[PDB]
């Protein structure tokens, strides 16, 4: 006995290129056997804080969906990827229910996305109408309106293109480098289904 | 990237006084989630390590004495030492664990009279 | 009964390797983590890492990312040092200062939120290096 399809995280965690917080990707893992163990014991995730359900018991406890959230932030913004928090990036980005349970996984990416010139090819949202509603991918790329006065579609005072650059550079500390994130909200639902843990089978 | 000065860089204190010590972060450390100001606040004696007085911006750790206190929000904070008459001449470090690269302050000397 | 204590003192020549470390009870460090703080004499406080004891999770300053590796080990939870390239610049002491996570929330470890303070440090361990004794 042995797995069947091992799932696709390679292809999330060794993604080529990761996509912009304001329009996070979403990868829906499916029927497939998910080895959970080879991603806990890595040395290179700098963050994993599983919620609810703990991260060594996860490779015997199994769902119906697994959504790999995946996005790119500064460390210092990584605490507002949580449950019940406040902030730029949790307000006016990506809001995670107030009752969750995933494991947001993050490391350091500082060699792949940055260079030694810098990099503005990462954008977030900086205004919006009102806060999101948990897993709330809003893509909105319109002028923001931050008064009565109409901004004609253009900008000018009182109206600011929503999405404003991050910016990095080597120099900047530790805590404010690029680091990636994945964020595994696991779901429930009516229809049984079963990415699950490996075999385990000795034999 | 959080950089950090205390404007006092040192200060002569009377015996028995109260003494502050302003400690400016650049960055502001306050939360909004949960609105505790991050900052701690160490004294170390010479050849002996820090010692934690306030761990949060205001509340005191077990097992120091009442006499300290520290209080402020957003970047200006101090450190009040109430009636200083113990041999507790250090340097003061304020840091912050909001983010890292967790950076200490300079350090101000507390000189007595 | 002091509980955190260090490798004692060190003394190496610039080029060379240095293994500065704390042994400690395992009993209460499974569940805080643990960083390394410099200081020169003159200087004030400054920081180097921090190591998730089990996992052995790192990360590292900018200033010294490429001269410093640290080490675990489960079976006594002590952590090492492999600072190289030593130079005059790097005379300092080297406590490995403790933390307490704030939150019963999430399991798991997390190197840039569960940190908050500095309760506990250990004994310093004074680094000098020169030319010749
Ligand atoms: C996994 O299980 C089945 C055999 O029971 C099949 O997909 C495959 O042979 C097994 N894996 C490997 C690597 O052979
Ligand atoms: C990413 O690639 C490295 C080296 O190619 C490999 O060790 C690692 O397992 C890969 N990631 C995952 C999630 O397998």
């Amino acid at each position: 006995p042995n797995i069947t399809n091992l799932c696709p995280f390679g292809e999330v965690f060794n993604a080529t290129r990761f996509a912009s917080v304001y329009a996070w990707n979403r990868k829906r893992i499916s029927n497939c056997v998910a080895d959970y163990s080879v991603l806990y014991n890595s040395a290179s995730f700098s963050t994993f804080k599983c919620y609810g359900v703990s991260p060594t018991k996860l490779n015997d406890l199994c769902f119906t969906n697994v959504y790999a959230d995946s996005f790119v932030i500064r460390g210092d913004e990584v605490r507002q990827i949580a449950p019940g928090q406040t902030g730029k990036i949790a307000d006016y980005n990506y809001k995670l229910p107030d009752d969750f349970t995933g494991c947001v996984i993050a490391w350091n990416s500082n060699n792949l996305d940055s260079k030694v010139g810098g990099n503005y090819n990462y954008l977030y949202r900086l205004f919006r109408k009102s806060n999101l509603k948990p897993f709330e991918r809003d893509i909105s790329t319109e002028i923001y309106q931050a008064g009565s006065t109409p901004c004609n579609g253009v900008e000018g005072f009182n109206c600011y293109f929503p999405l404003q650059s991050y910016g990095f550079q080597p120099t900047n500390g530790v805590g404010y480098q690029p680091y990636r994130v994945v964020v595994l909200s696991f779901e429930l639902l009516h229809a049984p289904a079963t990415v699950c843990g490996p075999k385990k089978s000795t034999n | 990237d959080i950089v950090m000065t205390q404007s006092p860089d040192s200060l002569a204190v009377s015996l028995g006084e109260r003494a502050t010590i302003n400690c400016r972060s650049s960055q502001s450390v306050l939360y909004s989630s949960n609105n505790e100001n991050y900052l701690a606040w160490y004294q170390q004696k010479p050849g002996q390590p820090p010692k934690l007085l306030i761990y949060w911006a205001s509340t005191r750790e077990s097992g120091i004495p009442d006499r300290f206190s520290g209080s402020g929000s957003g970047t200006d904070f101090t450190l009040t030492i109430s009636r200083l008459q113990a041999e507790d001449v250090a340097v003061y470090y304020c840091q912050q664990y909001y983010s890292l690269p967790r950076t200490f302050g300079q350090g101000t000397k507390v000189e007595i009279k | 009964q002091v509980q955190l204590v260090q490798s004692g003192a060190e003394v190496k020549k610039p080029g060379a390797s240095v293994q500065v470390s704390c042994q400690a009870s395992a009993n209460t460090f499974t569940n805080h983590y643990i960083h390394w703080v410099r200081q020169a004499p003159g200087q004030g406080l400054e920081w180097m890492g921090i190591i998730y004891p089990t996992g052995g999770n790192t990360i590292y300053a900018q200033g010294f990312q490429g001269r410093v590796t640290m080490t675990r080990d489960t079976s006594l939870n002590t952590i090492y040092l492999e600072l190289s390239s030593l130079r005059s610049e790097d005379t300092a002491v080297y406590y490995c200062a403790r933390d307490v996570r704030v939150d019963d929330s999430w399991s798991g470890y997390d190197l840039l939120s569960g940190g908050t303070y500095f309760d506990y440090w250990g004994q310093g361990t004074l680094v000098t290096v020169s030319s010749a004794s």
